[PDB]
């Protein structure tokens, strides 16, 4: 399945998430410092499941809460520094973001 | 500006692009941080078209080597500019003169 | 200290400190308080600083 | 707060009874030069005794 | 197949300090070596430091 | 919301084994251990979803004892001297609510609540429906040998032993 | 000047419409203010302006304690017809120099996204000369008529430059005008073991006041002796609901004490 | 220390 840049992540608290906005992408100016994760976007991560009794309920009640894998993008450690700019490129189709 | 120059800033800047040259000469109807709009000559414009023209001064921009880029309108405003004038000095430029 | 290329000593005072010895260790002619008698190094010390 | 730091000093080396090695800790970003060129001044030139 | 390629940009403000590389315009090289404070340094019979 | 848990709870399709009593019971302990990992006041919020009237609610231990420890949930057998709770055991509220659901952690939570508990029920089933075929000559396969004694399946994760 | 943050801006490489110099400039020009303040430590200045000028300092809101020290130092210049700046900047007294990120102490300071952090460089003094001279005294000769010339941001008055710089020199040498073995390393300590939160009142731990008047009509004012407060001694006050014993047990105790302990250290000193 | 102090004594005022 495609990607999501989706603001929920799972595991990761709202100290790691309040930088963050409804649409995930950092707001334009928050002071950023290393390790902290400016995307905000999770993977596909599981398969082989092959329960459709599960993937029926999940297919409803977990179609976005199915395999969840918090590739997100954080600042590589060791620099910091302030947002100024966030550029977004869209696949059409997929409307847009809020922040887009 | 250097104290010592050679003379050669002039042309080095001005034939460089960091510099926002003026096109068509004309007084400075409005400046402003990042836009600059000059109201054209009344001889030096096609029968039609007002074309009050406008720079968009491009601001902090990365470079190919992470450096910011940023283009401050180092005219005043209602002075009258000639034809191929500077109107924002590029990174490290004064004047139009390089300034490194 | 010594090279084992050559036993010649590898630390060697190079520059910068080399002309603070050599414009210290001189002797110009004519200079403030030539022909004085000093009652040893520490007494000159005091009397150039 | 403009109250600075005075030293607190660790140790007063007293070899031979007449040559002595005072150490002070710790001055302002500046202090130890110009404490130290002030006394030295002081010592050298104006110090009164008798010869 | 991508769908939201989202970049983000990020501004340091890098202050000089110790180790960086100065030069004058004569292959002068060098390595700046200690931030000495403004009395420290030489200063002329007027006053103005260098 | 009621409607969430109405098409959790109906959705299921061996609802015999998972009634909507136990099923709701068992998403009100999912739903207190997600807000207790979502708050720090770790108490034992359990829920009552209010299984067909309306959406959820949260309510607050209290664990009734002469320990202060963790006093987030600590009122003791009479350190209740308000409301006139007339308390011997058991003395909780309502104190908070409306604990967030749309997120991620409760429907991760909920389903691993919901796998256990639906294969712990089925197990249950099949155990008593070969306590109905007591006495009989049961087929199945092996599992797994063992010097001292083998284990055999028999389906539907069934599991038997036969000893030495 | 220490701390300024504008309407428009969300972070120093921003722009505004409006205004000539880009808001880094701005910082720069700020930086550049000087100013003296007399009473307090800090304080909070405003500057509003409206249409097309140079928005110098003398165009801020000056309070009474405030003193600008040259009117025509331009910060920025409102170019547009009707651009607007509106831009708190609070100033701070301070000793020496520090830069921008070293002032780093938590992050809500840096939550409000509009806080821009110019680095504080204040030192009255600019450039500082002197020389000697023979004085021609009353009786005597060769005694030294000293002459020190000092180019100041205004912001100094020169004796009280050099009184101060005076004392400070004084007390710096009277650390040993006397000096000893004060040498300071000492072992065997005894402590008061309660944790100074016990002196504290209620009101240090950040609850509602309602609670606060709560605690106070239960005979609660110290935070040692609302630990000799048993449980049973909390929630018979006047109106506890949940909200005000939801203060109490997060300050008091969930914090990492418990709602009442039976403790006997306290008092070791009240 | 005190030669110096007493040469700074008509500065300070504490």
């Amino acid at each position: 399945g495609p990607e999501e840049i989706t603001a929920d992540i799972p595991n990761v608290g709202e100290a790691a998430l309040s930088k963050l906005d409804e649409s995930g992408i950092v707001y334009i100016g928050a002071e950023v410092t290393g390790g902290d994760i400016l995307v905000g976007k999770v993977t596909p991560k599981g398969e082989t499941q092959l329960t459709p009794e599960e993937k029926l309920l999940r297919a409803i009640f977990g179609e976005k809460a199915s395999d969840v894998k918090d590739s997100s993008l954080r600042v590589p450690n060791g620099v910091s520094g302030t947002v100024i700019d966030v550029q977004v490129f869209t696949r059409d189709g997929v409307e847009k973001d809020k922040r887009a | 500006k250097p104290l010592v120059g050679t003379g050669m800033e002039r042309a080095v800047a001005v034939d460089s692009g960091v510099t926002a040259v003026a096109k068509r000469g004309g007084v400075v109807q409005y400046v402003d941080a990042s836009r600059i709009v000059i109201k054209v000559n009344e001889d030096e414009m096609y029968p039609g078209e007002a074309g009050i023209d406008i720079y968009n001064l491009t601001k902090y921009t990365r470079s190919n080597q992470n450096t910011c880029i940023n283009q401050m309108p180092c005219v005043s405003l209602g002075e009258p500019v000639e034809r191929g004038d500077v109107l924002a000095d590029g990174p490290s430029t004064d004047l139009g003169e390089l300034a490194l | 200290i010594l090279s084992p290329a050559n036993g010649e000593p590898i630390i060697v005072p190079s520059q910068d400190v080399v002309l603070g010895l050599y414009y210290m260790t001189r002797d110009c002619v004519n200079a403030k308080g030539e022909g004085m008698v000093l009652t040893g190094p520490k007494e000159a010390e005091r009397l150039y600083r | 707060v403009t109250e600075f730091l005075k030293p607190r000093l660790v140790d007063i080396e007293q070899v031979s009874s007449t040559h002595a090695k005072v150490t002070l800790e710790p001055l302002e970003r500046g202090f130890g030069h110009t404490l130290g060129n002030a006394l030295r001044r002081i010592l050298l030139s104006s110090m009164p005794g008798c010869a | 197949g991508v769908l939201k390629i989202v970049k983000v940009y990020l501004a340091v403000k890098r202050r000089i300090q110790p180790g960086d590389k100065m030069a004058g315009r004569h292959g002068n090289k060098g390595v700046i070596s200690k931030i000495n404070p403004i009395e420290d340094m030489p200063y002329d019979e007027n006053g103005t430091p260098v | 919301m009621n409607k969430e848990i109405l098409a959790v709870v109906e959705a299921v399709s061996n609802e015999k084994a998972l009634p909507r009593e136990k099923i709701f019971e068992a998403l009100e302990s999912a739903l207190a251990t997600a807000t207790k990992k979502k708050y720090e006041q770790e108490i034992d919020v359990r829920v009552q979803i209010d299984r067909k009237s309306g959406d959820f609610d949260t309510f607050r231990r209290w664990l009734v004892v002469d320990e202060v420890t963790q006093p987030t949930k600590e009122i003791t057998l009479e350190a209740a001297r308000y409301e006139d709770e007339s308390l011997n055991l058991g003395d909780y509220v309502e104190d908070q609510i409306e604990s967030v659901t749309f997120d991620r952690i409760t429907t991760q939570t909920a389903k691993q609540v919901i796998v256990q508990k639906v294969r712990e029920a089925e197990r249950a089933m099949v155990v008593d429906q070969f306590r109905e075929h007591e006495g009989e000559i049961i087929t199945g396969v092996v599992k797994k040998v063992n010097r001292d004694n083998i284990s055999l399946d028999l389906g539907n994760n069934a599991e038997a032993v036969i000893l030495r | 000047v220490t701390e300024v943050e504008i309407d428009g801006v969300l972070h120093e490489y921003s722009t505004k419409e409006g205004v000539q110099e880009d808001i880094l400039e701005i910082l720069l020009n700020l930086k550049g203010l000087a100013v003296r303040v007399q009473g307090k430590d800090e304080v909070i200045l405003t500057l509003n302006k409206s249409g097309i000028g140079p928005v110098t300092a003398a165009d801020i809101t000056h309070d009474g304690d405030v003193e600008i020290v040259k009117p025509q130092h331009v910060i920025c210049h409102l170019t547009d017809e009707n651009a607007s700046i509106s831009m708190r900047i609070k100033v701070q007294r301070g000793r020496g120099y520090v830069p921008a990120s070293t002032r780093i102490h938590s992050e809500e300071d840096e939550r409000p996204i509009g806080r821009l952090l110019v680095d504080a460089c204040y030192s009255p003094v600019e450039r500082i000369a002197y020389n000697v001279e023979a004085a021609r005294v009353e009786q005597r000769t060769d005694l030294d008529k000293l002459v020190i010339e000092m180019e100041t941001n205004g912001t100094i008055d020169p004796e009280e430059a050099i009184r101060r710089a005076a004392t400070i020199l004084a007390e710096q040498l009277e650390a040993f005008v006397d000096l000893r073995d004060v040498r300071q390393p000492e072992v065997k300590e005894e402590k008061p073991e309660f944790d100074p939160i016990l002196l504290r009142p209620v009101d240090d731990l950040e609850l509602t006041v309602r609670s606060a008047n709560c605690l106070k009509a239960e005979a609660i004012h110290y935070i040692g002796d609302l630990v000799q407060r048993t449980e049973v001694e909390l929630l018979k006050t006047p109106n506890l609901g949940k909200k005000s014993l939801t203060e109490i047990k997060d300050v008091l105790a969930s914090r990492g004490l418990s709602l009442g302990m039976r403790l006997e250290n306290w008092p070791p000193a009240s």
